[PDB]
């Protein structure tokens, strides 16, 4: 019912070894070769990796700044108001990044923020502006 | 099996049903009630039974109802008509027992026999057991044919049949028990020796053969299962599709190799990418960086402007880090993934040079048992004959299998040396004409009712013929000889005066430089009592050895012997011999085999006799006049002594049929 298994004899794969004469020896080199290709490619791209992966020593680390661990507040001080207006008009509604630059503000005293004030900051004159860009 | 149904299997019949034959005989019983076919059958495989358990004195009919026990011994026709029939087609009282009642007054009809091989003496024997004038021509100086046992001394050889499949139904062990052999078991193992000197280790060995015996089911698979069996209006040989198997292998093991470095590229090829997207942040970061000193650099305190913009900076630079991270990250399972591919690389080859010149061996041993090059043998058909194999060890012949023969051939008239030269066969009768061999002038002339011819297929196919025929042999028979196969294998006799071989071991072979010499002095028997090692020759290269000398090949023999048991440890031989089997004209080859485009079914034309035209034009259809048995004439059992002599037996049967008439149908 079945080849013994370990053995591929496919209806398709005999039909093209026996197309003609050398129709074996023929399909063993478009597979001979076609090897000799793909292995090639490989040591091409091996070092073109290999050139890449040295381009990235040192990795990023004398590029780091560490972590400002500070305690998050409650209160608008009227420094952080501006380094949020600002931040709103640099980053629109990215809230995770206006709420790391503030650094002391939850994302979500962002939102009260951003209706609270809104108004009074025309918080709707610089959103629309963040979006010509 | 055992009891009156191990009687039907030793018989070779089946225990419960009536055979095709048997039907022919008793049309009454077998189209009539399920109760008379199993009376019928006992009282068959009963006979059998007692002719089986005692095979050294006839069973008269008389001695059967005796035995036999109602309600079965209660009609005396039906065991008559059974026995009779069973005695008629030599399934009882066949071989060489005690007759009880001594032979007919008067002989009735005459019968000429060509040929005292097996087969011959075994129908002239029934015939002479049935009371006809039986008289044998055999060309050579010695009965048995193919059975050739050399004797010189104390040394005992065949150079012919050796092997007995094994006595699992087998008629061979009824003549054993009749006459004196030496059965000796063959032990199976069968180390392997490079051309070097030094065997093959269990590890190849094993690993070799079972891929040889998997490239064969393969072949099996590519005939029955996708009918692969024609090849550009020719038929498809063995050998043709083992290498059209072999080649989808070593396909397959580049196809697999290539999807296996393709997956490494298609994986190297995301490293690329993501070391590209990697140093395109690090430049990124490598600037933000500078970017974000040059605003701290700005003394405080600053307006508020100029303070956004370091805490500005920060963030997209703890932002960027953040993806360098995550993106080296994955550079990290990549990396690895990437020596994992490495690690499990597929199969390099399908097979080495000293892998493929083992399997060319395992080759060597289907053109043994096949005496043919695998590119001749059919693939639909090579192996048809192997659903009715003897169930047993196979056996050899200690004594020499000449002993057979020759207690077959004794009480019949055999005129030796008598090469037939023409078969004129006719409405009212044959004549055959034969030389004697020695003076080649000197001319024989015999008449007889029937001409039972056992000339081997390799003589039948001579051009131009060694024997004529008149009238001439129908086409449908010329064709079915030109269509059969008949091939060649040879042995060479070594005799020592010691053994310097392992002599536990039966046999042991030695593995070929080519492919095309896989056959050339390819296995060696160690199987008599006396020194005597015995070196086969298949495959291709048995019929360019009848082109060389014996000494050139007793050297190739000795040689391939030094290596593998020590250039010193193997003296000279005291006496060799070296068969020529195609050579031999009363032969021209060794045994049949089933050649691309036969069937099996040219072996059964091979036994339909011949009926010769009516003498005076609108006469009766006569009587069929010319007869064929022979190895190569039974379907079942081709190329095999106890297949020789079943169609003997069963020519016999028919011929006695003919001209003695079947009373046994009634």
């Amino acid at each position: 019912r079945k080849p013994p298994k370990g053995m591929f004899l496919s209806q398709e794969d005999v039909e093209a070894v026996s197309a003609n004469a050398t129709a074996a020896t023929t399909v063993l080199r478009q597979l001979d070769m076609e090897l000799v290709s793909v292995k090639r490619q490989i040591q091409n791209i091996k070092q073109t990796n290999s050139a890449l992966k040295e381009k990235l020593d040192g990795g990023i680390e004398p590029y780091r700044l560490p972590e400002v661990i500070q305690k998050c507040n409650a209160r608008w001080t009227t420094e952080e108001q501006l380094l949020a207006v600002q931040a709103i008009r640099k980053y629109g509604r990215d809230f995770q990044a206006i709420s790391d630059v503030i650094g002391n503000k939850s994302v979500v005293q962002v939102k009260n923020f951003f209706v609270n004030y809104r108004r009074r900051f025309n918080i709707d004159e610089v959103l629309q502006e963040w979006e010509a860009e | 099996p055992s009891g009156v149904e191990g009687a039907a299997f030793q018989s070779r019949l089946p225990h419960d049903r009536m055979t095709s034959q048997e039907a022919a005989c008793f049309p009454d019983i077998i189209s009539g009630p399920q109760q008379t076919q199993k009376v019928f059958l006992f009282i068959r495989n009963r006979t059998l039974q007692l002719w089986l358990d005692n095979p050294k004195i006839q069973l008269t009919f008389e001695a059967t109802l005796q035995q036999l026990e109602a309600p079965y011994n209660s009609d005396t026709v039906l065991v008559h008509r059974v026995h009779s029939y069973l005695e008629r087609h030599g399934l009882i009282n066949f071989g060489i027992y005690k007759r009880i009642k001594p032979l007919p007054t008067k002989k009735t009809g005459k019968v000429i026999i060509i040929g005292s091989g097996v087969s011959g003496l075994a129908a002239a024997r029934q015939l002479q057991s049935f009371g006809m004038d039986v008289t044998l021509l055999e060309a050579r100086d010695r009965v048995g044919g193919r059975v050739a046992t050399f004797r010189k001394g104390n040394y005992v050889a065949d150079l012919g049949a050796m092997v007995v499949t094994g006595l699992g139904g087998n008629p061979m062990a009824v003549v054993s028990k009749q006459v004196n052999m030496e059965l000796a078991k063959i032990k199976q193992k069968c180390p392997l020796y490079e051309a070097n000197g030094q065997a093959v280790p269990k590890e190849k060995d094993e690993m070799v053969e079972q891929e040889f015996n998997r490239l064969l089911e393969a072949t099996s698979y590519l005939s029955h299962q996708l009918d692969f069996n024609v090849l550009n209006n020719k038929p498809v040989s063995l050998g043709q599709a083992l290498e059209v198997v072999i080649q989808l292998q070593e396909k397959h093991v580049k196809d697999e190799q290539i999807e296996h470095w393709k997956k490494i590229v298609k994986t190297q090829e995301e490293l690329k990418e993501l070391l590209n997207k990697m140093v395109n942040l690090k430049e990124k970061i490598k600037e933000l960086h500078q970017q974000y000193k040059e605003a701290s650099e700005v003394k405080p305190p600053r307006d508020i402007t100029a303070e956004f913009l370091v805490k500005s900076k920060h963030r997209d630079l703890t932002a960027l880090c953040k993806e360098y991270d995550e993106l080296a990250e994955t550079q990290g399972k990549l990396e690895e993934k990437l020596q994992e591919l490495e690690a499990n690389p597929p199969s390099d080859v399908y097979l080495s040079s000293r892998d493929r010149q083992i399997l060319d061996w395992h080759f060597a041993n289907l053109e043994f048992a096949n005496a043919t090059p695998l590119s001749t043998l059919s693939l639909k058909h090579w192996d048809q004959d192997d659903d009715f194999e003897f169930t047993g060890s196979h056996l050899t012949v200690r004594n020499g299998y000449s002993c057979v023969p020759v207690a077959l051939a004794e009480g019949l008239d055999i005129k030796l040396n008598t090469a037939v030269r023409q078969v004129r066969y006719t409405a009212s009768g044959c004549e055959v004409i034969a030389v004697n061999t020695r003076s080649t002038s000197q001319t024989f002339i015999y008449k007889c009712d029937a001409v039972l011819c056992t000339l081997p297929l390799g003589v039948l196919k001579q051009q131009p013929p060694a024997v004529q025929f008149v009238p001439p042999l129908p086409e449908w028979k010329t064709s079915a000889v030109q269509r059969m196969g008949f091939g060649n294998l040879n042995k060479v006799v070594l005799c020592f005066d010691r053994v310097f071989w392992d002599p536990s071991v039966n046999l042991f072979g030695h593995v070929g430089s080519t492919t095309a010499s896989r056959g050339e002095l390819f296995l060696f028997w160690n199987l008599y009592k006396a020194p005597i090692l015995l070196a086969l020759v298949a495959g291709e290269a048995a019929g360019i050895m009848e082109n060389i000398s014996d000494d050139v090949i007793v050297g190739r023999c000795l040689a391939i012997l030094k290596g593998i048991f020590g250039s010193s440890a193997v003296p000279q031989p005291k006496e060799t011999v070296v068969s020529r089997w195609r050579a031999d004209p009363w032969a021209r080859g060794s045994y049949s085999y089933v050649a691309a485009g036969s069937s099996g079914n040219d072996y059964d034309l091979m036994a339909q006799p011949i009926t010769p035209g009516p003498s005076i034009p609108g006469a009766p259809q006569p009587i069929p006049r010319l007869f064929f048995a022979g190895e190569h004439t039974i379907r079942n059992y081709p190329a095999t002594v106890h297949g020789a002599l079943l169609s003997g037996l069963r020519e016999a049967g028919r011929i006695a049929d003919q001209f003695l008439g079947a009373m046994y149908t009634l």
